[PDB]
RNA sequence: UUGUUGAUUUUGUGGGUGGUGGUGCA
């Protein structure tokens, strides 16, 4: 039903303002079935035209999209649903920066227990995010923790204690996106996927590093990645190659129920 | 504890022109420049590759040394400042010709084909860049005055002037206006060549200093006080 | 056979030679699935001559080892697809060792490699790891790619992902970890057991085919060993080191305070305080840029 | 991009 | 006193010309130029972007005119790229003409020394490290390496040891030449700097640490 | 295999060397 009322059940009610308390409901399902947690991103794309055609207002509206994105959300296969409405959500022009900061925190943390689709998909995402509220580049980068040649020693005594007494101010179970304090807080998360195993991913991640200097990065290009391409794409190399050997020799290979390759692995 | 600016990424900063009078800068002249082109074709006059031409002009050869304009002009060019856009260059030739040196270009390290550079400029009276955008080396009418800033200090290389700290020296100067600096690329001489336009001269080391020398220990100081780095 | 076919002797002899580093390759995983429980010893002993003499011949011949290992990880992953961990054997598992001990593991991009630490991410996801079979298998996995960072020290975000389920899965939810996706909820671990005894943290490869508590907390203490090794050489390094592990942190809090007997999940606990203790968590800083001339 | 010591083109 | 290398106690600003492409080429032998001398090299097969002698004459005369070596605590120290080691007396006066230095550079390798009536120039044997002075810190030039203040850090290095700078006067290359001799790299300028202008500013900034003025 | 000759070479696999070198000395 939830899939449908958007464009088969919506147009054709002569008053479909009666459907508010009914997507509302589904929009604030929380159940202990797993299957029942995909029900509000449903509900979404019902309750979103609702809001436009007619100009209502959901309560606290942004604060239940913060809570709605979770691990789930990258691996459900309506993630590209949920990430188109994101989009337009996140282009409106009234948005705090608080509000976005917090919603770029969550993702970050929730990219560092992400399979390489998931981190392939959010790092162009946040980085459309951050250039379109420029306020959060401190986000990436604060200023007043840079230690430069010129500053003089008193400002490096200040520096080194302000150093010490920094705490994450970030609260990850508060729920209120304009009150997580996120924008005080910063991406190491994202520093981390800098050092990813796999190299494109790692050159994704090293993009914070340099300077934003493309406009915006095409979601669509990002959107469609898994596993399977990436097995797929290596299953398909173009070039052959000799490898490079281990100069370094092992006795055994696991060890034994001299030199093992694989200790705790019993042979 | 501050939010980043909205855009931080570094721009290239302005190449200063004669033309602008506002923007702060440090201006360098190396006076009472020894360069002369002669018909043998047109080659600039040196003290060892030709002397008896020199003296058939009755010219002292001792100052007829174009090599300290070109080691002068590759330090002022090479220093930092100049990459930092803070840094124009002014030539007064001893036979009282005026150059334009625009910050952006790239004089030859090589003797030979820095002759050769000159000897065009003075005779097509301009130098064109290679991607034929920009007149990187001009001549242009004198005095030397009027090309200045409207507000800027100016002063003088002198070895008998008192000793002075550079770093200093820049601090205590104002900030909208600028330092103009004239030295005296000849070999030897009497430190009057620019005696009508400066109001008072410094010295910047008890010993005596080369005109490069001199020129880039004086930018190294104007880098320390502006933070160029 | 080697010796019956040396290059000199005859004119394509060196394209046959290898392609038996392919052939050879494929009996050594093969030996590694069939029965060995019988005489591991004498298996040892034939296993590593084998591999040994399997160095040789890569040595001469690294592009036919290259182009047989590429057709398995392809092999394993088709029958990734229809069989899932059904397809996944004893083999498969040797088969990544061989790879690290032929194959350059530290390396940004390799031909074997990338596709061995892609395919085996793969298996740290995507496999339920709902049985004690399934668990031993995904621990092996764990130090296999462990082994294959042990210099490049990258991040694997997947080991940090099944390290969270396994810890979760033997406590079964608390009601205080809902962001962990569990696929079995009758693996937790009973109360009554002692963890004071001296019990192996080695998992045999032939009890993982015929795959109790014991076992189970065998299991759990390599994975725990692997956690500990983790955090003692990657994570310690990268700049979001509390983020990594303050989810671990909580499930081995409440390890302890399930098991106080139980000492791995305080020691961890402490080299954890310890390190976060010395780590200077500052501000991120990566925009500074260099002027331009 | 000229840079240090690099000299001018030679033809 | 004149600093000389059997001298160790005292400290001095020692600067290693590192990669210095002086070489003497006979039809009479003369030192080869990237200008001078290009089908010749051609023929060698050598490319003439590293055959440039020229650097080392600008690195030598900006060293050799700051107030420093005027003060006596400057010593110069060349190492050619084909492995020849120069010892340069500070005393010396080279010519400021590019030709009179080849000319001299010639007699240098070929007499291995200059006297002129001590050897104003001397060819020494390798290594570098044998003459250096005993309780001594080794730095080289790097652009990649950390941006630091040269009156700084001469400041917080101790009295009794001396400072080495090794700087490339190489026209392309990496920078690696003197890493097995030396404990750390520093950059000096924020930007990429020639061998000359780095070499001005170093001196500069010892001028500044010691009051050389 | 040779410019008619006869095991000198030819094919594959491994494989070291600056060397009709110069120059100064006793």
């Amino acid at each position: 039903i939830l899939l449908i009322l958007h464009k088969r059940i919506i147009p054709h009610f002569h008053t479909p303002t009666k459907l508010m308390d009914f997507l509302t409901d589904s929009y604030n399902l929380q159940s202990s079935n797993k299957n029942a947690g995909v029900v509000p991103i449903l509900a979404l794309n019902g309750l979103f035209e609702l809001m436009k055609r007619f100009n209502l207002e959901y309560p606290n509206f942004y604060m239940k999209l913060y809570q709605i994105i979770n691990p789930d959300l990258m691996h459900v296969k309506y993630r590209a649903r949920f990430f188109r409405l994101m989009d337009v959500f996140l282009s409106s022009t009234h948005l705090s920066a608080h509000l976005v900061a917090s919603f770029i925190k969550k993702l970050a943390r929730l990219t560092l227990e992400s399979p390489p689709s998931a981190i392939v998909t959010v790092i162009p995402f946040i980085y459309n995010l951050i250039r379109k509220h420029p306020n959060c580049m401190i986000m990436l980068h604060n200023p007043a923790f840079i230690s430069n040649p010129f500053q003089t020693p008193d400002q490096v005594a200040n520096l080194k204690t302000l150093k010490e007494n920094y705490v994450d101010p970030f609260d990850v179970h508060e729920s209120d996106p304009e009150l997580t304090h996120a924008l005080d807080s910063s991406l190491w998360e994202l520093a981390s996927l800098m050092e990813h195993y796999h190299p494109n991913v790692a050159t994704l991640a090293k993009i914070f590093a340099q300077p934003f200097k493309k406009l915006s990065y095409n979601m669509e290009d990002f959107l469609d990645w898994n596993y399977d391409s990436l097995l797929n794409a290596e299953s398909s190399r173009k070039l052959k190659t000799l490898p490079t050997l281990e100069f370094e020799a092992f006795t055994n290979v696991f060890d034994n129920e001299g030199n093992v390759y694989l200790p705790g692995v019993a042979w | 504890q501050k939010a980043l600016p909205a855009s931080l990424v570094p721009q290239a900063p302005p190449v200063l022109t004669s033309k602008d009078k506002i923007t702060k800068r440090m201006i360098v002249v190396l006076a009472m420049a020894s360069l002369e082109t002669h018909k043998i074709k047109y080659v600039l006059l040196n003290c060892d590759d030709h002397q008896g031409l020199l003296k058939k002009m009755g010219r002292d050869i001792s100052e007829a040394r174009p090599d300290i304009t070109h080691q002068c002009l590759l330090t002022l060019l090479d220093s930092p400042i100049n990459k930092a856009g803070k840094l124009q260059v002014y030539i007064q030739t001893s036979r009282g010709i005026l150059i334009e040196v625009n910050p952006t270009v790239r004089i030859p390290r090589t003797f030979k084909r820095f002759s050769g550079l000159m000897v065009q400029l003075l005779h097509k009276l301009s130098i064109r860049s290679v991607n034929s955008e920009e007149k990187l080396l001009k001549v242009i009418k004198n005095p030397i005055t009027d090309h200045l800033p409207t507000k800027c200090r100016k002063v003088t290389l002198s070895f008998d002037a008192p000793v002075i700290r550079v770093q200093d020296y820049i601090e205590k100067l104002d900030d909208d206006e600028s330092i103009c600096v004239f030295v005296g690329a000849m070999a030897r001489g009497k430190d009057n060549f620019a005696d009508e336009y400066v109001d008072e001269k410094v010295g910047l080391s008890n010993y005596p200093l080369s005109a490069s020398v001199a020129c880039s220990k004086f930018c190294h100081g104007a880098e320390d006080a502006w933070n160029i780095l | 056979i080697i010796k019956a076919y040396q290059p000199k002797l005859a004119e394509g002899n060196k394209e046959k030679l290898g392609k038996f580093t392919a052939v050879l390759l494929r009996h050594i995983i093969f030996l590694s699935n069939q029965n060995y429980l019988k005489n591991v010893q004498s298996f040892k002993r034939t296993q590593n001559a084998l591999i040994s003499i399997l160095k040789s011949l890569s040595e001469k011949y690294n592009r036919e080892l290259s182009e047989e290992c590429r057709d398995y990880i392809n092999e394993m992953q088709a029958r990734y697809k229809k069989n899932h961990f059904d397809a996944l054997s004893n083999g498969d598992l040797v088969f990544f060792s061989i790879i690290g001990i032929l194959f350059s593991t530290s390396d940004q991009y390799h031909l074997v490699i990338t596709p061995a630490l892609i395919l085996m991410s793969q298996f740290l996801e995507q496999i339920k790891f709902n049985s004690l079979k399934r668990i031993a298998f995904g621990a092996v996995l764990v130090r296999i790619v462990s082994q294959y960072q042990r210099i490049s020290k990258r991040y694997i975000p997947e080991v940090v992902y099944f390290f969270q389920k396994i810890l979760l899965t033997f406590i079964v939810k608390p009601l205080d970890f809902e962001n962990i996706r569990l696929d079995s909820y009758e693996l937790g671990l009973p109360l009554d057991v002692d963890f004071t005894k001296k019990r192996s943290t080695i998992i045999p490869l032939h009890t993982l085919s015929t795959m109790p508590v014991d076992q189970c907390v065998s299991v759990l203490l390599n994975v725990m060993e692997s956690l500990d090794a983790t955090i003692s050489t990657v994570w310690k390094s990268l700049p979001a080191f509390n983020e990594i592990i303050l989810p671990i942190q909580q499930l081995l809090s409440a390890y302890t305070s399930k098991y106080s007997d139980f000492e791995k999940p305080r020691n961890i606990l402490n080299k954890v305080e310890k390190l976060t203790k010395f780590t200077e968590h500052i501000p991120l800083a990566l925009q500074n840029h260099k002027p331009v001339s | 991009r000229f840079k240090g010591d690099d000299d001018i083109p030679y033809k």
